[PDB]
């Protein structure tokens, strides 16, 4: 039984959620599209813009480009640690203009990474994702001057790397100046070769009066195009002598060049429909008949000077408006860097022509792979927009793919982001999620795409709206951009409808993000659903209306950090979007067509389809993710039942019968318990550990590399010189651990022996060597032993040895050996737990089932959360989730409560009443009345007035029950709690952070070579960084020797820490240190700057801190 | 004051600007080593060019 709530029925399903990456990268590839009929956009745009090139008398040209088949599959590339990529073969024809020589000849280009079905790539055996970027749309815009309050500065701008920014600013002389690449010069001087003089600039130009005379300079207007071309080339590029042809070529490459300067098609269109003009190409000017002719400058100066006059129709543009902002998707970025590398390749080609034999050269000798190869390699590996995929759960990768970042190259950075780009504009409504975003220095920068939000060809995010005609709603759904939305007036999804038409006389609407109460006659549009106003993770929060924005944000962000559990369960109360989440995540196996299940088992689910073909679906079982969370698929189908198409076969790590299972549903009691729940700490009933609740599987993988050092070759073997028998147990043959062996920290995963640097044993050492007579042997033990705090069972085994097929290993290295190690992690003291409503917490001590606040039927609660966390953070959604969770626990059904179309108080109260009828009815059915302790609690609840006086204990327990509060007995005493306490089912989540990983301590470890400071982090077996603030703390206390130890002995001081460890070992008090030894480095570094650093004494005399060392 | 114009250029000790190989056999080095190096090439090139009788340019 599953119950649905709400009257708002989405007419349109949620569009494919992985579609941004997949479709954008689809349009930039055109693999199945014939080389003839291709779109000339994306990669072929790069080709056509880099070709043909002509510069003797060679003329190149392009023809086609071909996608190769992947040399290795996904899994193979992943376990070889190789990028998943396929050879791209450009077919390019080479010609000679003067000779007429045609040698066509195919060629190579490089390796191009292919996007998977989920929408992520694989680079160097690691799954990575390219996040979408947000910047402002190309075109021209106008904003008031920062310096001058009285006027409006103009700006022209193309795509990035497609040419420079342009600024038209009136300096206050009254004269006008233009700024491109940090410099100053009047506009007329630029009007120049564009075919304009004094008259053409004074003709129409004045509707103005005062504005015409600041433009004109007669000295410039006297000289004509090529002369002032030399002039502007002298100003803007002082480096080379002011040649005329250099000026021509350079300033042609700056503006009129379609290749070198590409203004966005969206910018082309928008600028065309703004200035009230039209534009031939994407170029600022056109080079025609040897003379430059104007395109952009004239209408934009027209609009500039018009707007500054105050004439109607002309207005300042909104910068943060999403109609002026566009999204870089993965395909456009990939194609961008592709064309950069293509340009470098073009230059390589151009260098290779002028030498060798200009008569006969095949394009094969003329073209190199490395420019494009290294360009793409650099973009995929390095670039900020390319980051490590989030594999913690399916929803992790999903949201990570739907993420929109303002950071990265070409975008903005942490420092230049003010309240400008961080804020939420009017137009963020159906496009960008107003809540979900990191709670860090990155707030407002990295956001998520809305549920129904889509990105069109021009990069403008658009959102669905249902058109309505005269109070009558139409089934036609229109996807509208920001400006298009701004034009119309839009109603709300919760507006009352009487069977497809409007009821009320007062309808909630908006004109450009401005709430207005207005009649059904003037409404032309309506929201499809409230869901489109938020992201995916935000849409998973039930009763979101009752939770504050901050804790909602925290809720979503924590839902991202979700670890999968073995028994993991879908929430009792859901918003209904979980299904599509598990579907579009592609972490689950479905039925591609109609058919029948002919077998199950945990490897292959075979289905005989109606089409006659027998197709088996291999199941991935326990695959290591990026964060370590196990990726597992459990089949639910019986053998021999006929499946429908699209029907579920096997679940995912985070799936239950086709529903998203993040955490589990537990029985929560909201109440203080012995200060154990203090500060959002979480007490937990031990019973969860009995049922294997919140138990997660984490596979961590370790690798090792056998090399050939100049000393001698490394080798993987069972033989180790000083190794005892018992430590070599599971190592069976080649010195690798067997499958299914428990490995303790310190135990050897794989053995390795590397010849030691040949040196003498010390006199004492060799005395020992002689005493035991054990031959000092050759090789020394390099074996990989599992790090402290980590351990588990061995599942996977991988050995890649060189001289063997299918694998190419880097020079010098013989063989790499890699071991999968899986761990079973139960909930432990210190682990993190949280809910969908943004209530964080740590596990604070677990409690035995014996003593628990329980029910009269003996049912103990599973958690005991603290109520004090509620009123400050102001999330009341968890309360409702607890009430409905109670009702659901008792009547045994789940719920669907969509965001902003929810369940309501009377509904929940009714369900509580019914559930109580069943519960108490079963209490009296078993021959039991009302307990005395319950009469006590009911009495004191009656005195404070939680229940109506005069009513029998049954009706008072009833009135208390629908309040969510029931009578609770203390398991320690047996006495009831004085007040009634709300209990019920809450959906609670185990998250990524655990004590298992995060607990580390160190005594004496490795130290850095440069300065003797200990290394950082746990992985390096590091010590804790003592900051300057902590120094200030110690100084404030006035502890001199504590601060001394911190600054000398216990940190970097060599002789200090040595003599100290010596002293403690011998049972002394540690001596007084001398030289921090980083300070000596500071001294000699200062001396490297030729600064004499003299450490003096009481009486102004040299004291040498280098003892007989640097003295000379 | 003439000390501000440097004749002899102090060179930092090797272990302060170290060069050492790591796991995998590949090396590692400070940028100061490369800087010092280029300074040395230019200084020696000039050193032999002055004795060469090369033109003032």
């Amino acid at each position: 039984e599953i119950k649905r709530f709400g009257r708002i029925r989405e007419v349109i399903p949620l569009p494919p959620l992985t579609e941004i990456q997949v479709e954008s990268y689809k349009k930039a590839l055109q693999a199945d599209v014939p080389p003839e009929k291709r779109e000339n956009v994306g990669i072929q745009a790069a080709f056509k813009e880099t070709f043909p090139i002509e510069e003797g008398g060679l003329v190149l040209d392009f023809l086609e480009y071909r996608i190769g088949d992947p040399p290795f599959s996904q899994d193979e590339c992943r376990e070889k640690d190789l990028t998943y990529q396929a050879p791209l073969y450009a077919r390019l024809q080479l010609i000679h203009k003067d000779t007429g020589l045609i040698k066509e000849d195919e060629v190579f280009l490089g390796h191009l990474p292919l996007m998977t079905e989920d929408g992520s790539f694989i680079i160097n055996g690691a799954d990575r994702v390219i996040v979408s970027q947000i910047h402002r749309s190309p075109g021209v815009y106008f904003t008031p001057d920062p310096a001058r309050p009285g006027r409006y500065i103009a700006s022209i701008i193309p795509l990035p790397k497609r040419g420079p920014w342009i600024d038209l600013e009136v300096e206050a002389s009254g004269v006008v100046t233009m700024k491109v690449n940090k410099r100053k010069f009047p506009l007329v001087l630029l009007l120049r070769v564009l075919g304009y003089d004094q008259e053409t600039l004074v003709r129409e130009l004045s509707a103005y009066g005062d504005l015409v005379q600041g433009l004109l300079d007669e000295a410039v207007l006297a000289m004509r195009p090529e002369e002032a071309m030399v002039r502007l080339f002298t100003l803007l590029r002082p480096g080379d002598p002011p040649k005329k042809d250099k000026a021509l070529a350079y300033l042609f490459g700056l503006l009129a060049d379609p290749k070198r300067y590409d203004l966005g098609e969206a910018g082309r269109y928008k600028a065309e429909e703004k200035l009230g003009v039209g534009l031939s190409g994407r170029t600022l000017v056109r080079f025609e008949d040897g003379e430059f002719k104007d395109e952009v400058f004239l209408p934009t100066l027209r609009y500039l000077f018009a707007l500054t006059a105050g004439v109607p129709g002309h207005e300042v543009d909104d910068i943060d408006h999403l109609g002026n902002r566009r999204i870089r998707t993965v395909g456009e970025l990939m194609a961008d860097q592709f064309r950069v590398g293509l340009a470098r390749l073009a230059r390589g080609v151009r260098e290779r022509m002028v030498m060798g034999s200009p008569d006969t050269l095949t394009p094969a000798k003329l073209v190199n792979s490395r420019p494009l190869e290294a360009a793409l390699r650099e973009f995929f590996s390095r670039s900020q927009l390319s980051q490590f995929k989030d594999e913690t759960n399916p929803l992790s990768s999903l949201r990570h793919k739907r993420r929109i970042s303002a950071l990265g190259p070409g975008g903005l950075t942490r420092e230049r982001a003010g309240f400008d780009v961080r804020d939420v504009h009017r137009t963020h409504y159906g496009r960008i999620c107003p809540v979900e975003t990191p709670e860090g220095a990155n707030i407002g920068l990295i956001t998520s795409l809305a549920a129904y939000a889509r990105v069109d060809a021009l990069g403008f995010i658009r959102t669905p709206y249902r058109r309505v005609k005269n109070g009558v709603v139409t089934e036609e759904v229109v996807y509208m951009t920001a400006s298009e939305e701004d034009r119309y007036t839009i109603a709300q999804a919760n507006t009352p409808l009487e069977g497809d038409r409007i009821a009320t006389d007062r309808v909630v609407a908006r004109r450009r993000g401005e709430p207005v109460i207005v009649a059904p006659e003037e409404v032309e549009f309506m929201d499809v659903s409230p869901k489109q106003v938020f992201s995916l993770n935000t849409n998973l929060i039930p009763f979101l209306e009752h939770d504050d924005a901050n804790r909602a944000l925290m809720g979503s962000n924590m839902q991202t950090q979700a670890v999968p559990l073995i028994r993991a369960q879908a929430p009792v109360v859901m918003t209904g979007l979980e299904e599509r989440v598990v579907r579009d995540s592609l972490a689950a196996l479905y039925a591609e067509e109609d058919g029948e299940v002919v077998k199950v088992d945990g490897t292959r689910i075979a289905v005989r389809y109606e089409d006659g073909r027998l197709v088996e679906h291999p199941l991935r079982r326990y695959a290591r993710s990026n964060q370590g969370t196990a990726f597992d698929q459990r089949p639910r189908v019986r053998v021999g039942q006929r499946v429908k198409k699209g029907d579920l076969l096997a679940d995912g790590p985070a799936s239950e019968e086709g529903f998203l299972a993040l955490g589990q549903n537990v029985l929560v009691a909201i109440m203080p318990f012995d200060g154990y729940n203090f500060e959002d700490a979480i007490v937990i009933s031990e019973e969860l550990l009995k049922r294997d609740f919140y138990t997660s599987i984490h596979i961590e993988r370790y690798e090792i590399e056998a090399r050939d050092t100049k000393l001698g070759p490394e080798r993987i073997t069972r033989d180790i010189p000083h190794l005892s028998e018992a430590a070599l147990r599971d190592l069976d043959e080649e010195g690798i651990v067997r499958i299914g062996a428990e490995v303790k920290p310190g135990d050897i995963l794989v053995g390795r022996t590397s010849f030691k640097g040949e040196q003498e044993p010390s006199p004492e050492e060799r005395l020992l060597r002689s005493i035991f007579g054990e031959k000092a042997r050759d090789v020394k033990d390099t074996s990989l032993r599992v790090p402290p705090g980590e351990g588990g069972i061995v599942v996977g085994r991988l050995r890649l040895r060189r001289g063997d097929p299918g694998v190419e290993l880097k020079p010098g290295v013989r063989e790499v050996v890699r071991v999968f190690v899986a761990q079973k992690r139960k909930l432990q003291v210190g682990d993190k737990l949280a809910n969908r409503h943004g209530n964080k917490g740590v596990v604070a001590k677990i409690l035995p089932v014996e003593d628990m606040p329980h029910l009269p039927d003996g049912t103990p609660v599973d958690v005991i959360l603290n109520p004090l966390g509620v009123p400050s953070r102001m999330n009341l959604g968890q309360i409702l989730e607890t009430h409905l969770g109670l009702a659901g626990y008792f009547l045994g059904q789940r719920y669907i409560s969509p965001v902003f179309d929810g369940a309501t108080e009377p509904e929940i109260k009714e369900l509580l009443a019914e559930a109580f009828n069943l519960y108490f009815g079963k209490r009296q059915g078993e021959g039991f009345g009302v307990d005395k302790r319950e009469k006590e609690v009911l009495a004191r609840a009656e005195k404070l007035g939680l229940v109506s006086p005069g009513k029998s204990p049954e009706e008072q327990l009833k009135e208390l029950f629908d309040l969510g509060k029931v009578v609770l007995y203390d398991g320690r005493t047996g006495e009831p709690f004085e007040g009634p306490i709300v209990v019920g089912q809450m959906f609670i989540m185990k998250l990524y952070h655990m004590v298992e990983d995060k607990m580390h301590a160190r005594s004496t470890g490795p130290y850095s070579l440069i300065t003797q400071q200990p290394l950082g982090g746990k992985a390096q077996f590091g010590g804790q960084r003592f900051g300057e603030m902590e120094v200030w703390a110690l100084e404030a206390y006035g502890a001199a020797h504590t601060l001394q130890e911190m600054l000398t002995i216990k940190s970097d001081d060599i002789e200090g820490r040595n003599a100290a460890y010596q002293a403690i070992i011998k049972g002394e008090d540690v001596p007084e240190p001398s030289v921090p030894e980083s300070f000596r480095v500071l001294v000699k570094e200062l001396q490297a700057l030729a600064l004499d650093v003299q450490t003096l004494d009481e009486k102004d005399n040299p004291v040498d801190i280098f003892e007989g060392l640097a003295s000379k | 004051p003439e000390w501000m114009i440097l004749e002899a250029v102090p060179v930092l000790p090797p272990d302060l600007r170290p060069m050492v190989q790591v796991d995998g056999g590949r090396f590692a080095t400070s940028d100061l080593n490369d800087l010092y190096r280029r300074l040395i090439n230019r200084n020696n090139r000039l050193k032999k060019l002055l004795a060469q009788g090369a033109p003032e340019i």
